[PDB]
RNA sequence: AUUGAAAGUUUUUUUUUUUUUUUUUUUUUUUUUUUUUUUUUUUUUUUU
């Protein structure tokens, strides 16, 4: 449901950054709280999109992760979109937290998949 | 306190190599400002605190400091801001009128309004 | 809505520069910034317009890029145009940022089309 | 056709009152819009 399109999401977002001298995702969770933030007071989706659209130009946010998250929240009621929102939030800072590996985590399509990895070891 | 009668200026500042004077080392960096003059709307509520007939004794030295405080605000105005050290940031109140609200005869119905020119 | 003028005259805005020793977008990122400065230093249409032209005229702007910013600003409000001219600017940011191929993009009318084109 | 039987464990009672997630916390500290460029060259105050 939206937890595998919030946990693939989140995968696309947690790729390695290139030329960057420290191990690290390739957005920030600063980037994420902006997205929610931005998403609660502008109250809008189009606005979203735009927003989504702006930081993956300035090179900050990953091409295939804002594919994603446009073709997510598009036809897309104002409710959905905040849950996937908090979904994709969760995730990521459950990813960060544990310092999960991008290596052995971005073959992974479905949240169930994603639980029995983290449950496994 | 918001503004009505607000523009916003944009500055642009880059530094200056010590050697080499003159050239722009890419510090360029540009800042948004409101324009020198604008009025905003201010409100402060005191409680517990006469001013215009001020306490005896008990608790005293308050009064003197927020009325040193106001004086500072009105004549000089205080520094706040992002710079304020490159003049960038200085308000001031032009003028307030200082209505005292007491509870037992009024509350809501004012008691005694004045200009905060008198008060100080 | 305002959002499709905003991507249409981005659109507009984004043709390539003829004569250019590069493949470069007829107008400039500084131009949409200077414009947005210049509407919120001076808060109005009239002159906002006049900017515009002279920037028209003065090359830096397509004909139909300042024929539709014209049409578009002939008779709007000062929030309304400012609403319109930060998506304009946004949009501007997101085809320079993504390096979208122009060719691909002389057939959107709207903003849903274009989000599709960049999604896909 | 049990020694032999025919009776609702039922009525009745509000889990209610007292309590502000509150006080304190300045998105500021630093950076000269300077820098190389001669308003220059051509022209007889002059004939029947």
């Amino acid at each position: 449901d939206l937890l595998d399109i919030a946990t693939r999401i989140a995968i696309s977002a947690i790729k390695p950054k290139p030329k960057s001298n420290k191990p690290e995702p390739y957005v920030d969770s600063s980037t994420i709280n902006s997205l929610l933030s931005f998403l609660q007071s502008r109250r809008n989706v189009n606005e979203l999109l735009l927003y989504i659209m702006r930081q993956a130009g300035r090179d900050e946010i990953d091409e295939e992760t804002g594919k994603l998250l446009l073709a997510s929240l598009k036809d897309r009621e104002l409710k959905d979109a905040v849950n996937l929102l908090g979904y994709v939030k969760w995730v990521y800072d459950t990813l960060t937290g544990l310092k999960v590996n991008y290596n052995n985590v971005k073959g992974v399509k479905t949240f169930k998949e994603l639980v029995n990895i983290l449950s496994k070891v | 306190a918001i503004a009505e009668k607000y523009s916003i200026s944009q500055r642009t500042m880059v530094a200056i190599n010590r050697v080499f004077g003159g050239q722009m080392p890419g510090h360029l960096y540009t800042l948004d400002y409101v324009d020198p003059g604008s009025e905003f709307s201010f409100m402060m509520m005191i409680y517990n605190l006469n001013l215009i007939e001020g306490e005896k004794d008990w608790k005293a030295k308050s009064v003197e400091a927020l009325k040193f405080l106001l004086a500072t605000l009105v004549r000089e105005g205080i520094f706040v801001g992002a710079r304020k050290s490159v003049g960038y940031g200085l308000i001031k109140l032009v003028d307030a009128k200082v209505s005292l609200y007491k509870a037992p005869d009024h509350l809501v119905s004012p008691v005694i309004v004045k200009k905060l020119e008198e008060v100080i």
